């Protein structure tokens, strides 16, 4: 077999190819991910160069790994895929083994497993993915969202973006988002979080995805009109 | 699994005071077929060992050659293969005794029961046996098949306990042996007449004596004996 | 052997007889047939007794294990279900084990039926082993949710006795647990042979045989 | 069809005392009606003041004990010379025995030795692996003979004091090393009479803090 | 290209090199061993303020009797932290008993060189493994990318390590108690990082014989930390 | 297990399920429920060999929530009975096989049909009114071929199976301690609670 | 040893950018232009052979057009050769789906599993990657009519109208303009030969340059029709839109 | 050079960089003496710490109750080679009830370090190894190259600053070889001949390291206060 290794120190310490996948990731669509008091919101950037496009069939940048639990990411689409696959069929075997679905916080650390074990191993190389895994845990109403990126590091976040243009709306969550009082309802919620897209995305046309999950596996994506109403209601405020 | 075709009766053997003796006739029976009549079943092992088998034949044969190829072996990058350095009867054993219980815990058998006679460096005696199963055991005496049965009560008459081996001349030893083989010959339906005898003394080395014979018999009352009860003529 | 294991009100019941056997021979007159995997968590042993110490001490790792991944102790539930998937694996291999996971966690008191085909079972009370029937005569006619934790420690200990005497190969010892949510509660060793007069005379049971 | 297993007789005790523990075993090695060896030594100092005795099928025994012996060397090797205490060597023997769950080592095992608070201490095992901690074991062909014998002697069941008519037992006092010595020679004569497979010599060894000793005894060699 | 087991002109395995400068730019590690008990402390080393500091897992359980501190790329130590888990209980299920501290680092240090052309390169991650065992007592060792431990009294490793180290040489010995490891390490930590030492940028634990391995509450060390404010103001 | 029932009544499929469980000669379980919902309008019962049941019972439930988040799409119950049966008759040919009979009551929400399917260890699907498995249709049978009409609703559905239920217990030597009875329909699952 | 002569498929550039899926893209730009345009009513598959010979065989030739199954077809743009091995995978895929479930597979199951197979040549084995791109047009009965396109990356989009090959820019920018959503397919075969003789590197795009297929409900009644198109039917539609 | 990239390439002059850059790891690292008499064999060997803080790295390794070795540069490949031996040594105790030649001993070690100086992929083993045993033929020496190349002495010394060490005990020859039937003498030559290595630094309790094999002694390691008879 193909054993040769690729992701190598070099004389500085560095794991290139560990970093250029993150360069990958860099110029990966915009996502976002906020956590208000009862709910999370993921935000994803969908670049306009492509029209023509049937947003139908088209694969969304929001997955279910589970019924409580979502991934969204930057990054290599395809690649994107194994991560999703390879969570989608370790939550049902954990439900098998254990008869509890997955912890947001377990399904993280196994996803960024996968990652760190593709920064060790013969003949392949990182995924150029950074994900955000976002959900509430089995008869629980306290709000999760975690971060991966291809060296394997994870780690919890109050609000978080990655992708291109993230450090511009990562400048906005920070002086925007108040940790004592996090946005209380669902619509403060999603309007923080479409403003902060409103920062990178140009137009707030089909260019902004949202989707909007509550505790006990309650998982909507809202549509176009929707995130439209939202986006008419940003800048009206905006005009003084 | 298998079974045992062509194959070799009763081994015999017993310390005295300087070494060890070991005997083993000279057939190779095929089931009630008396079928080869010039095997071997003694196997010398430098001049310090004898290596006496009974069982399968054919087996036998496969031992004597992991034998011939440990001594070759032994003697690799070995200057002193020929002195300090050279195969022990403790070592041969263990050596088989390790091969045996592999064997038999692959469910694949030596159908062999092995007795190694011979005399250490420091000049201690040495005789242990082993079998098919693994299964190790040393005594004064030692006998295999029939002459676990018939040998062993004529050997331990002569050494009956550790502390008869001292008082015990070769002489004594080699009498009792030759004894023992004739009663074999009386008695075990498929054993010959003709057998081989080995001596690993700590002084005088390996003495190895082939084409003996049985002799000094008694037959002359089977004249008298007429019937089965109550026929006289 | 005879094991039994209930849940009520004050958590959960856990009952083993000590005997052991080869044959008509008693091999043992007073082995453990209970393992202390976690301060919150038993297993009961029946069938073969190699079987029952590997498996449930594999588990005890397994579930140990757990904890130190997850920074939490491991439910009930979960635990009764490695335990049923290593019996899946040696599945018509020739295994025999019998056992109850006893335990408290975050649902309340829990107890799960484990046995050698890969069976997992749920429920307020059970009863393994060779006396099994005769613990259950006991157990049905007189279990009820409101029992007292003294009430409820005298009926398994009862209902081991009651299954010590009649069944040949059940007897010896008595040992009791009582499993609450700050943990386990060994209530000690007790000789059948004492037993057996004490309860005779106090309760005035086993009137058939003389005393 | 070829048999695997085999019976090479012979029987084992282990008696723990206060502050000793003894395990003894006849040196008898049969096969059927035949005598393979009248002294063919079955208990062996293992190492680190712990003896064990395999019996059964001498070639499993053998093999075990050989094996016990290799797991304390490397257990040295890998712990800095570190002492395996006697509870440490039952449970790495438990699973020298299951490692053969489906093809088992055909033996009744026994260790003995001291605990870690110096208190005598005595291990039995099944064939299989299953273990505990006992005060009093025989094992082997002659077991069912000797253990009634050292349930009344040694735990004195069945024994109560004499006036009380059965409403008070006799006291569980500890038992001296020269006091067990002869409950296991009395119980070796026993069986060697009343057992074809017992016999010829018996040889004990003792544990101690001070190390370990041994005591040879002749028997019926009939 | 070149080999991945390659020696240097030197006599040194480059890769291995390699990954002690990617130790070097890791965040600090301090742990101190004492009579009383080894304390453990880490920098945190939190990259936004967004981010939930309380998630950052840089020291972590082995056993009960067995900690560890983590520095350099530490996604790696996962994988060893699994092992040294695994190698623990299989160790307590095997003998019946805690595994030595030094047994424990020798199983996580076996690994390390298991990598060629096994896993592609080795870790880019040291560790700090404290606990306790009766035969040697409190215990620290030191586990490098390299297979090679060494046990010391104090240790520093990260990108304040041999700054932290020059101040560990003058300011420990024997006679320290657990309460005064504390506040050196705490002392240490604040004077090699960044940003200003709190209770929500760094974290202690310690390992004693009583109560085991146990990690420090955000309020238990934020005691220490105004505990150690006074005490320097004191003189 | 013993006794597994299904019938496919005008909008809805009906599963009737024994709750005996035995080892040796003791009843250890009056409560048990063989059964899993493979999907929000799918259910499957079983019944076989000890152990092998629930296993393979939910090694299928698995799978088939797997399908369910990989394309966010439900399976037709068709869909599901020939995965299933496929399965079944790769496991036959197998080192050792799963000992598992099983019924799959699905609604299909595209059709609008109610569906019932009956599938036994070897791997042989039958699309049924009404099936069973073991001795159960010896007994049982009869009764369906008199009363069954396709058009019935869901209550005369469970009047002919409280018959079928009857003549169960009257006529087998064994007692399989009653049935749990679940109603599969276009709303989803739900389970008859006083039988 | 071997390491020396490793060209190294499966790594990042400094950029994050995968060498040998951007040198398989720049291969594929060079490949004749391959269309396809969904209509209400069905999908239309048009693309143009590279410079042919006049004693090329062409009624029994097939470079661009081919059928996974009688619901789902392809437009290849790239390595021939490389096309036919992915294509017999999918070919397989499609049957096991039908074996086990026994429904057809639905068209971005399949999709997606051609597309995963080429990642894997992306990120492991050693290997270069398929130098293809595909536009799938497919049917199934949840969501309708679909075009898909995947390339050498493994990522995969869906569209209502897409070009894939040589000069896709000037012929996406044409199919943008003219494309609307209530579109049959008669006006779609148009759009499509229009944008391919506009775009065409020839002279004149004639019936023997062009493989041409549709996907029309137009068959008796509810079910799917695949109709890949003969050299006399082709000449006969250039002939009815006007271009010759 | 364009040679040494690799363990499976000759250099144009037949040299193998990879194997001498192996043989520079040993010199680096601390000294340690070997030598013996006709009765007993001993290993002295200078133990290196990191810092003050730190323990002094342990140098000698049991392989055996009649063998054991001293280390000199990689520890890790040092473990990993003794480890071999104690599985050797142990294989010829459990299938031939036979304790292992000290020259057996040497030339399978010798035989493993060369499969990694032939094969790509792999690495030459970075460290020096000092065997001492006691056997069926008497006390025994042996000084173990990554390169392959296994010798029997009298006595030697590898490690940095190892030449001073190597000269003493060639001066000495005569004297320490005539040592019979007193192992603190034996050990002493020892303690002496490691002493002509050192430079700034002394022998200490922490730092100085001693073991011993002979005729009725099985091989045992002396550290710490155990070693302050000879300082
Ligand atoms: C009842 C007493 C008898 O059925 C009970 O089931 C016990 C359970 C038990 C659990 C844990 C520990 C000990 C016992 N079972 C046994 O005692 C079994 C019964 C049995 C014999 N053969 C068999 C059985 C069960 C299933 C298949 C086959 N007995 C054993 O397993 C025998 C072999 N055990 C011993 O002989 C033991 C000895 C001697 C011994 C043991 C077990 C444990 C510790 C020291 C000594
Ligand atoms: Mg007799
Ligand atoms: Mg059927």
């Amino acid at each position: 077999g193909y054993d040769r290794a690729l992701s190598i120190f070099s004389p500085d310490g560095h794991i290139f190819q560990v970093e250029y996948a993150l360069e990958a990731v860099k110029r990966g669509t915009c996502a976002v991910g906020v956590k208000g008091k009862n709910c999370v919101v993921l935000g994803c950037e969908r670049r306009s160069t492509l029209k023509l496009q049937d947003t139908r069939i088209t694969p969304s940048k929001v997955s279910k790994i589970d019924s409580h639990v979502v991934l969204s990411f930057s990054g290599l689409n395809a690649d994107s895929r194994i991560l999703i696959e390879k969570a989608r069929v370790e939550a049902q075997s954990h439900r098998l083994t254990l008869e509890d679905p997955v912890t947001v916080e377990y399904l993280t650390r196994y996803v960024a497993g996968v990652q760190q074990r593709y920064t060790q191993s013969g003949g392949v190389r990182p995924f150029g993915v950074s994900t955000l895994i976002a959900g509430f845990d089995p008869r629980d109403d306290e709000p999760k969202l975690y971060q991966t990126e291809p060296s394997g590091i994870y780690s919890s976040w109050s609000a978080q973006t990655i992708g291109r243009n993230s450090k511009t709306v990562r400048e906005f969550l920070e002086k925007n988002y108040d940790r004592k009082e996090p946005p209380a309802t669902v619509e403060e919620c999603v309007k923080l979080t479409v403003r902060s897209l409103l920062e990178v995305v140009q137009t707030g046309a089909k260019n902004i995805e949202i989707t909007v999950v509550k505790p006990d596996s309650d998982i909507v994506a809202l549509s176009s009109e929707e995130i439209n109403q939202y986006v008419t209601q940003i800048e009206q405020e905006k005009q003084e | 699994t298998q079974q045992p075709i062509v194959t070799g009766t009763s081994v015999i053997s017993m310390k005295y005071d300087n070494g060890v003796i070991i005997a083993a006739d000279n057939l190779g029976s095929y089931g009630s077929l008396l079928r080869f009549n010039g095997v071997e079943r003694l196997i010398p092992v430098g001049d310090n060992t004898v290596v006496g088998i009974s069982g399968d034949i054919s087996d036998m044969q496969h031992i004597e050659r992991l034998l011939k190829d440990l001594v070759t072996e032994n003697a690799y990058d070995n200057p002193l293969a020929d002195a300090e350095e050279a195969l022990e009867p403790s070592y041969i054993f263990e050596y088989l005794a390790t091969v045996m219980y592999q064997r038999r815990s692959k469910m694949n058998p030596l159908w062999n029961a092995i007795i190694v006679a011979g005399v250490q460096s420091n000049g201690d005696q040495f005789l242990r046996y082993v079998n098919l199963l693994g299964v190790t055991y040393s005594s004064p005496t030692l006998a295999t098949g029939f002459g676990a049965h018939m040998a062993n009560p004529l050997l331990r008459k002569v050494v009956d306990r550790e502390s008869d081996i001292p008082k015990t001349t070769v002489q004594v030893a080699e009498e009792a042996i030759v004894n023992a083989m004739r009663v074999l010959y009386y008695r075990d339906a498929r054993s010959s007449r003709n057998f081989s005898l080995a001596i690993i003394d700590k002084n005088t080395g390996l003495t190895f004596k082939k084409n003996l014979q049985v002799e000094n018999m008694k037959w002359d009352f089977a004249k008298d004996i007429k019937g089965y009860g109550t026929q006289k003529i | 052997t005879t094991t039994l294991a209930f849940k009520f009100q004050h958590g959960v019941i856990a009952a083993v007889d000590s005997r052991a056997s080869a044959g008509s021979y008693i091999s043992a007159l007073r082995v453990n047939k209970v393992i202390e995997i976690n301060p919150y968590l038993l297993g009961t042993m029946s069938g073969c007794a190699a079987d029952c110490q590997y498996w449930e001490r594999l588990l005890a790792k397994e579930c140990r294990l757990y904890y130190l991944r997850n920074g939490e102790r491991i439910s009930v539930s979960a635990a009764s279900k490695l335990l049923s998937n290593m019996m899946c694996q040696y599945r018509g291999m020739g295994l025999s084990m019998g056992s109850m996971i006893c335990g408290w966690d975050k649902k309340g008191p829990g107890l799960y039926y484990v046995d050698e085909h890969g069976t997992r079972l749920s429920g307020n009370m059970f009863s393994t082993g060779s006396g099994n029937t005769y613990a259950y005569g006991v157990l049905d006619s007189n279990y009820k949710w409101d029992l007292s934790v003294e009430d409820a420690l005298y009926l398994g200990k009862r209902s081991i006795l009651a299954a010590a005497h009649r069944d040949a190969y059940s007897g010896g010892s008595v040992n009791l647990y009582h499993v609450t949510e700050d943990g386990w509660i060994y209530h000690g060793n007790h000789d059948v042979g004492e037993l057996f007069w004490k309860v005779k005379e106090e309760e005035g049971s086993f009137n058939n045989v003389i005393g | 069809q070829f048999n695997p297993y085999g019976d090479n007789g012979g029987t084992i005790l282990g008696i723990a005392g206060e502050d000793f523990a003894v395990l003894a075993g006849d040196t008898r090695n049969i096969t059927d009606y035949s005598i393979n060896s009248r002294y063919e030594p079955k208990v062996f100092d293992c190492g680190d003041n712990i003896v064990m005795s395999a019996n059964g099928f001498a070639a499993d025994g053998d093999a075990l004990v050989k094996r016990f012996k290799n797991s304390v060397k490397w257990y040295h090797f890998d712990h800095n010379d570190k002492k395996l205490s006697i509870n440490s060597a039952a449970r790495n023997i438990q699973h020298l025995l299951y490692s053969r769950r489906f093809f088992p080592y055909y033996v009744y095992n026994i260790i003995a030795g001291l605990d870690e608070d110096g208190k005598g201490a005595v291990y039995s095992f099944d064939p299989v692996g299953s273990y505990q901690r006992e005060q009093c074991r025989a094992g082997g062909a002659a077991a069912s003979l000797i253990m009634p014998f050292l349930d009344n002697q040694v735990n004195f069941k069945n024994q109560y004091e004499p006036g009380t008519n059965g409403k008070v037992k006799k006291p569980l006092k500890y038992l001296s090393v020269e006091e067990v010595i002869k409950l296991v020679r009395d119980s070796f004569t026993s069986a060697t009479e009343r057992h074809i497979q017992v016999g010829d010599g018996l040889e004990i060894l003792i544990v101690t803090k001070d190390g370990v000793r041994k005591e040879f005894y002749e028997l019926k060699r009939d | 290209d070149r080999g991945v087991s390659t020696f240097s002109p030197e006599g040194r395995l480059f890769q291995v090199e390699y990954s002690l400068e990617a130790i070097k730019l890791g965040s600090t590690a301090i742990g101190i061993a004492t009579k009383e008990g080894v304390v453990l402390g880490v920098e945190k080393r939190a990259t936004s303020p967004l981010l939930e500091s309380d998630s950052i897992e840089k020291i972590v359980e082995i056993d009960r009797h067995i900690g560890c501190a983590m520095s350099g790329l530490t996604a790696d130590a996962r994988s060893m932290i699994e092992h040294a888990r695994t190698a623990a209980v299989t160790h307590n299920l095997y003998y019946d008993e805690d595994i030595n501290v030094e047994s424990l680092t020798q199983s996580v240090c076996d690994l390390a060189l298991r990598f060629g052309e096994l896993m592609s390169r080795p870790f880019g991650v040291a560790l700090l493994i404290a606990g306790h065992d009766a035969d040697d007592g409190y215990q620290l060792f030191h586990a490098e990318p390299s297979g090679t431990f060494y046990r010391y009294n104090a240790k520093a490793i990260g990108s304040g390590s041999e700054g932290a180290q020059a101040e560990l040489l003058n300011e420990w010995h024997s006679s320290l108690t657990l309460k005064e490891a504390e506040l050196l390490v705490l002392k240490i930590l604040k004077q090699v990082m960044e940003e200003k030492l709190d209770e929500n940028n760094a974290q202690l634990s310690c390992i004693t014989k009583q109560d085991g391995f146990k990690i420090y509450d955000n309020e238990k060390t934020a005691e220490l930390i105004k505990e150690l404010k006074e005490k320097e103001a004191a003189e | 297990m013993d006794i597994i029932l299904g019938i496919r009544v005008q909008d809805s499929v009906i599963l009737a399920s024994s709750k005996a469980v035995t080892r040796g000669i003791s009843v250890l379980k009056d409560s048990d429920d063989k059964t899993r919902q493979l999907s929000p309008h799918t259910l499957m019962s079983f019944a076989g060999e000890a152990g092998d049941t629930v296993q393979f019972a939910e090694y299928i439930q698995a799978n088939i929530q797997l399908y369910s988040i990989r394309e966010d799409y439900e399976l037709s119950p068709q869909a599901v009975s020939s995965f299933v049966r496929q399965e079944l008759a790769k496991s036959i040919r197998s080192r050792r096989p799963y000992q598992v009979n099983v019924l799959i009551g699905g609604y299909d929400k595209k059709k609008n049909k109610p569906e019932l399917y009956q599938i036994d260890y070897l791997g042989t699907k039958v699309e049924l009114p009404y099936g069973a498995h073991g001795y159960s249709g010896f007994y049982t049978f009869s009764l369906l071929d008199h009363h069954y009409r396709p058009d019935m609703t869901t209550e005369e559905g469970l009047d002919l199976l409280k018959l079928c239920v009857q003549e169960l217990e009257k006529r087998m030597p064994m007692d399989f301690k009653g049935v749990i009875v679940k109603i599969v329909d276009k709303d989803g699952i739900r389970q008859v609670d006083d039988f | 040893g071997s390491r020396r002569y490793d060209s190294r498929t499966t790594i990042f550039s400094p950029e994050g950018r995968l060498y040998q899926v951007e040198y398989a893209l720049e291969s594929i730009s060079h490949a004749g232009t391959a269309i396809g345009i969904m209509a209400s009513d069905g999908i239309v598959l048009a693309a143009e052979r590279k410079v042919t010979s006049t004693l090329l065989e062409q009624d029994t030739s097939t470079e661009k057009l081919y059928k996974l199954n009688d619901k789902i077809a392809v437009a290849v743009a790239g390595l021939t050769a490389d096309a036919e091995i992915l294509i017999n995978t999918a070919r397989i895929h499609a049957q096991n789906y039908l074996k086990t479930y026994n429904e057809d597979i639905p068209v971005e199951i399949l999709v997606r599993r051609l597309s995963d197979i080429k990642q894997g040549y992306t990120q492991h084995g050693g290997l270069r990657p398929f130098g293809v791109s595909f536009i799938y047009a497919g049917y199934d009965d949840r969501y309708g009519y679909q075009l898909y396109t995947s390339n050498p990356s493994g990522n995969y989009t869906g569209w209502k109208a897409i070009s894939v090959g040589a000069n896709t820019s000037a012929a996406q920018t044409l199919l943008q303009m003219d494309y609307k959503d209530d579109m049959k397919v008669d006006d779609a075969i148009e759009l499509a030969l229009k944008t391919l003789s506009k775009t065409t590197d020839s002279s004149a795009l004639t019936y023997d340059r062009l493989e041409f297929a549709t996907i029309r409900k137009g068959a008796n009644d509810g079910e799917v029709y695949q109709k890949i198109f003969k050299p006399q039917e082709i000449k006969d539609i250039l002939v009815k839109t006007g271009i010759t | 050079n364009n040679y040494d990239g690799d363990t499976v390439t000759f250099s144009p002059t037949g040299r193998l960089f990879q194997v001498e850059y192996a043989l520079e790891a040993i010199k680096q690292g601390s000294v340690t003496v070997g030598l013996r008499s006709n009765t007993h064999a001993v290993l002295v060997a200078l133990k290196r710490n990191a810092d003050e803080l730190s323990s002094y790295q342990k140098k000698i390794i049991k392989c055996d109750e009649h063998m054991g070795l001293s280390l000199a540069g990689l520890a890790p490949d040092a473990r990993v080679l003794s480890n071999y031996l104690r599985q050797q040594c142990n294989y010829s105790s459990l299938v031939f009830n036979r304790k292992l030649a000290v020259e057996r001993a040497g030339h399978l070690l010798c035989d493993k370090a060369q499969k990694n100086t032939q094969s790509y992929g792999g690495r030459p083993y970075g460290v020096g190894l000092l065997i001492i045993g006691y056997d069926k033929s008497g006390a025994h020496l042996l000084e173990f190259q990554p390169s392959g190349n296994v010798t029997e002495l009298y006595g030697t010394a590898i490690g940095a600053r190892s030449q001073g060490a190597k000269t003493y005990l060639e001066r000495t020859l005569d004297t320490f070889i005539k040592i019979d039937g007193n192992p603190d003498e034996l050990i002493k030559a020892g303690v002496e001949a490691i002493s002509q290595s050192l430079r700034d630094e002394s022998l200490t309790v922490d730092n100085l390291s001693i073991a011993i094999v002979g005729k009725d002694t099985p091989f045992t390691i002396y550290d710490g206060e155990a070693v302050a008879k000879y300082i």
